[PDB]
């Protein structure tokens, strides 16, 4: 999840309806369960992301057919297919999980 | 009490955590003073970053430094607790049986975080609720309770104290436990005779024989 | 009109901030010089860790889609290779915002003459005109201070006579051919040396830049060798090898050849496809093909040894590669082959000729990848741009070779088809100028790219004129596959046989704008270059007739 | 849920760890910053060595505003005594900085031009000392028993690579043997 600005659980998990609704209730209840952990910290977290440590600390992201610009948080990165942003690890973590960024 | 030391202890805790087969006490005294400290510097850097634009009709370095640092240490604890929550996910039952029993130390406000306890009970709840409307309907009368039969078993597992963990022996010498020839500590495995332990050399053994050394932090993992 | 270092400190002060930054440097467009420039530029930014956007623009019309759409916080903008011809102040408009204007658009261009509206009347620039044409250039200087802001009847008549007096000479200016003075890269390096960075791969970027265009003239480049060779003298990896050594291990001077792909292809195929030698030896002809073999009979190089890849040829032939050519080539009139060139050795991988590298990148640009189709195609070129951008990096060589296996193939296409033309004698000498059109051919997919027709057009204008009396006459080409009769037609410039008296200033730029202003029949300047336009087969023929007359040259 | 690895450390994580070790630097520079854990420094004097943490040296090296010192143990003339001392005690693994692999990867990426005779030498040396030492580990690994091992002085990376293996088949081995008495 998914990740900035989560901001809702949607379009994820290609299994969707094919997987049993009994599990999906558990699932939605579970991400609802983790929203509270998100709400205790005050880290900030971003717990969902950054399993792999920052270096260093600016990277280069090459657009991958994404539109864009949807980068509202922090700044309007103005997403544009065939455009690489010499941007800090910060918004890279959040945006790479979605599927916009490609090369770290 | 120094920041650097709280950090060294943070790292120490982090390693000891990812190594050991089982859960460790929740170190609130430190982890909370860091959870206050980062709330301080994250506000401070945004304040100095915003005040910096006023002298602007210079050097971004201490700001970049600072910020990178904060990314690193905000990673560290996030690995920590993201790990512990997993071991809670695996030990939920064991912990439950540990809670219903009197002796010795149950979850309380200590063994788990005031944040973690919520995660534990809610996960446990929604899990039981999942399996309940899924496969127990259709409920065996003996199998109503989730606990030992015994056998096999279930869970119970895994407070596994015999698992191997790489350990590196470090701690202040008085010249407590040093019996020679090089140094501390005992050892005394139950199945075997002492090696015993040498301090400049890492020696892999069971987690149980060393748990007390772990408590004292006389051996890193 | 400014010190490079000071323009730099300006783009420094408006740059670094919270949030960073913001600037979009526009790399444009299809010209290898652009890469050469903006890569050392981008590395320079990464040095001070200044955030940047970098955009692969193809179409000149395409730039409007960008600048008009996404701009928010960007107080300092940078642009490359555009605006020297057509002014963006009118094109973008601007509309002054807030003196001490908030946004500074730097425009870097090698093209001349500058637009009149650009240099004088400072709004968006911050011009890069420095230092090539300063000049004066008194013709643009009197163009404004006179014009602006401009018994009484004779003073009115006198005044107006003066106004037209300035307007005539002014009309001489800005109506003219577009010709590159110096490679933008060179100047970025002049900007770079004042800051104090001597970096080796940087310098290699300069060498790449300069040698981007030697396919087309120099023109000043013949005297650029001091400005490079001295720099190659300002550094050195080791006083003596010390073989290799595995690191530094850098670029050096060698007797390089306009000969094509000597090091990464078989020798015989390296003459047979080379561009300068296509001409003098009449290689499209079967009767001339033999003359090559006679060259090899003169060299004592086996035919079988000529067919073998250059890595593996015998050592004796290598040591004699700089001699045998002296002994023989002189007799065939091929005496201009041996340049003093630059070669960077990566050691155990191989070595690479400055020029051949450029052949690799060009190779990358077109291959190895109703308005929806053209947009999607130009898009494919935009993606492909980065596939070409990556090859510049040292750490990945593995794909650079994917360029070279292409660069060979392209020639094998280009040469082939090129010969397919001369067999039918498709050249129309006309009267005022030479002209051609390809009505049919194999694999027009390769010919979609502007630069492909720049190189085919180049080998062809090079082939027709050795010289080859008389009258170097600019050439025209056309091709069509899909996108409903787009029939791309690129302007060209004559080639002197190494003895070049005048720049000669391609006039198609003007001749096309005269027609866009006349009946404008399906005429599209959409491509960034003034020499190359688009047309439809319906309106191409009346366009060709209106091209024939009135001739501006 | 850490997913990977999870029981062993990640190769990257041990660099994430080692970069917390301080090493000396040669600053070109002449705010504050307190940061948190640094404690340093009063404004660094150009042409004056000082002791700081690694990740900042690396950070300030990307900007080439500082020249890192080479470790006294990283030299080819120094390494020579170490492989000499290693061939001649086939049992013990000698004396290791314990980070030496990972510092050998890290300091070679950027700092390489700072070293005296870095080229085609030290990499040849440590790629060697990372050879005979590795096979010596695989031939010292036949003597496996529960529960003891002397792995003596051994790198963090070397620990991390073989960890799942040893601490897994020790958990199949000791598992039958504890349980058969």
């Amino acid at each position: 999840n998914g990740l900035d600005l989560m901001s809702s659980i949607t379009f994820s998990q290609q299994d969707t309806n094919n997987l049993s609704h009994q599990e999906q209730e558990y699932l939605k209840e579970y991400c609802d369960l983790i929203t509270d952990l998100k709400s205790g910290d005050l880290v900030d977290i971003d717990l969902s992301g950054s399993l792999v440590p920052p270096s260093d600390a600016f990277i280069d992201v090459r657009v991958l057919k994404d539109a864009g610009e949807i980068q509202t948080e922090y700044g309007v990165f103005n997403l544009i297919k065939d455009s690489q942003f010499f941007v800090q690890q910060s918004d890279v973590e959040r945006l790479i999980q979605q599927g916009y960024l490609q090369l770290i | 009490v120094s920041p650097q030391q709280d950090f060294s202890d943070l790292m120490k805790s982090w390693k000891n955590e990812r190594c050991s087969p089982e859960l460790l006490p929740y170190p609130h005294q430190l982890m909370k003073r860091l959870l206050n400290r980062i709330s301080m510097q994250s506000q401070l850097i945004e304040n100095i970053s915003m005040g910096f634009l006023d002298m602007q009709n210079e050097s971004k370095l201490p700001l970049l430094c600072m910020e990178t640092e904060l990314e690193r240490l905000k990673f560290v604890i996030r690995s920590y607790i993201r790990c512990r929550l997993s071991k809670i996910d695996k030990f939920s039952l064991y912990l439950r049986q540990l809670n219903e029993d009197e002796n010795s130390l149950i979850s309380l406000t200590d063994l788990l975080s005031k944040d973690e306890i919520k995660y534990h009970d809610t996960h446990s709840l929604i899990w039981l609720k999942l399996v309940n409307d899924s496969i127990l309907k259709y409920m065996p009368e003996e199998l109503q309770a989730i606990n030992d039969t015994e056998g096999s078993v279930n869970m119970i597992d895994e407070p596994d104290w015999n698992k191997f963990v790489f350990i590196h022996v470090n701690g202040p010498p008085d010249g407590e436990n040093e019996f020679g020839k090089p140094c501390y500590t005992v050892t005394i495995p139950d199945l075997k005779e002492e090696v015993e332990l040498t301090i400049g050399s890492i020696y892999v053994m069971r987690y149980e024989v060393i748990r007390d050394l772990l408590r004292d932090d006389k051996v890193a993992l | 009109i400014s010190q490079f270092s000071e323009a730099y400190n300006k783009i420094l002060r408006n740059s670094s901030s919270a949030s960073s930054c913001q600037l979009v440097i526009f790399v444009s467009c299809l010209n290898i010089d652009a890469l050469c420039a903006t890569k050392m530029l981008s590395l320079l930014f990464k040095k001070q860790l200044v955030q940047s956007q970098i955009v692969p623009i193809f179409g000149y019309s395409e730039l409007r889609r960008h600048y008009s759409q996404l701009d928010d916080n960007i107080n300092s903008l940078l642009l490359v290779g555009f605006g020297g011809v057509i002014d963006l102040e009118a094109f973008l408009e601007i509309d002054p915002q807030e003196q001490s204007f908030r946004r500074d658009i730097y425009v870097l261009d090698a093209h001349r003459p500058w637009n009149l509206d650009n240099i004088f009347g400072s709004q968006i620039i911050q011009c890069f005109d420095d230092g090539t044409v300063d000049d004066t250039l008194g013709e643009e200087k009197e163009a404004y201070y006179k014009l602006l802001e401009l018994n009484d009847l004779s003073k009115r008549k006198q005044r107006k006579k003066q106004i037209h007096e300035y307007e005539g000479v002014l009309e001489e200016y800005y109506s003219q051919g577009t010709t590159v003075v110096n490679s933008i890269s060179a100047q970025i390096y002049s900007l770079l040396s004042a800051i104090g960075e001597t970096n080796l791969s940087n310098l290699w970027l300069n060498i790449l830049g300069t040698t981007s265009l030697d396919i087309a003239y120099a023109q000043v480049y013949n005297r650029l060798y001091p400005l490079l060779q001295d720099e190659v003298k300002r550094l050195t990896p080791s006083s003596r090898n010390s073989v290799k050594t595995p690191d530094t291990l850098t670029l050096n001077i060698q007797p390089d050849y306009y000969l094509f792909l000597l090091r990464h292809s078989s020798l015989y195929d390296s003459f047979y496809y080379s561009n300068y030698v296509n001409a003098k030896l009449s290689l499209w002809n079967e009767n001339g093909k033999k003359r090559l073999h006679k060259m090899f009979a003169r060299m004592g190089i086996p035919l079988s040894t000529a067919q073998e890849t250059w890595l593996y040829m015998d050592h004796s032939i290598k040591r004699e590669l700089g001699i045998i050519f002296d002994k023989n080539l002189d007799r065939y009139g091929l005496q201009d082959i041996i340049r003093d060139g630059f070669v960077r050795t990566l050691g155990y991988r191989g070595s690479i000729s400055a020029s051949e590298f450029v052949e690799a990148l060009t190779a990358l640009l077109e291959v190895g990848n109703s308005a929806q189709k053209l947009t999607n195609l130009r898009k494919r070129w935009v993606s492909n741009f980065w596939l070409s951008w990556d090859a510049l990096d040292d750490r990945k060589v593995e794909l650079l070779n994917r360029g070279i296996q292409l660069a060979q193939d392209l020639q094998r296409a280009i040469f082939n088809t090129g010969v397919a033309i001369l067999e039918k004698k498709l050249i129309k000498h006309l009267r005022i100028y030479r002209l051609c059109v390809l009505q049919d051919g194999p694999d027009l997919d390769l010919y979609r790219n502007p630069l492909t027709l720049l190189r085919l057009g180049n080998t062809l204008i090079e082939c027709c004129a050795e010289s080859e009396d008389k009258q170097l006459l600019p050439m025209v080409l056309a091709s069509i596959d899909e996108n409903t009769d787009t029939y791309l037609v690129a302007g060209l410039t004559p080639r002197y046989p190494r003895g070049t008296k005048k720049p000669i200033l391609n006039n198609f730029s003007m001749a096309f704008q005269q027609i866009t202003a006349e009946t404008d029949a399906k005429v599209r300047i959409d491509n960034f270059e003034s020499s190359i336009i688009e047309i439809r087969r319906e309106d191409l023929s009346p366009f060709l007739e209106k091209l024939t007359l009135s001739g501006l040259l | 849920l850490p997913a990977h690895l999870q029981q062993t450390f990640s190769p990257e994580e041990i660099q994430f760890i080692v970069e917390n070790e301080p090493i000396k630097i040669f600053p070109r520079i002449t705010w504050q910053l307190i940061t948190t854990d640094d404690k340093a420094l009063n404004n660094m004097v150009a042409m004056r060595s000082t002791e700081v943490v690694l990740w900042i040296a690396l950070l300030l090296k990307q900007q080439s505003k500082c020249s890192i010192v080479a470790p006294q143990w990283l030299t080819t003339k120094e390494l020579d005594r170490k492989i000499q001392y290693e061939k001649t005690h086939p049992d013990r693994f000698s004396e290791l900085p314990w980070n030496w692999l990972v510092l050998a990867r890290i300091l070679f990426n950027k700092a390489k031009d700072d070293f005296h005779d870095p080229i085609h030498e030290l990499r040849g040396k440590i790629q060697d000392l990372r050879e005979i030492r590795q096979i010596k580990v695989l031939k010292g690994l036949k003597y496996l028993n529960e529960s003891h091992l002397q792995l003596d002085n051994l790198s963090l990376l070397e620990i991390n690579e073989l960890r799942p293996f040893i601490t897994e088949i020790m958990d199949k081995l000791r598992e039958i043997h504890t349980a058969s008495l």
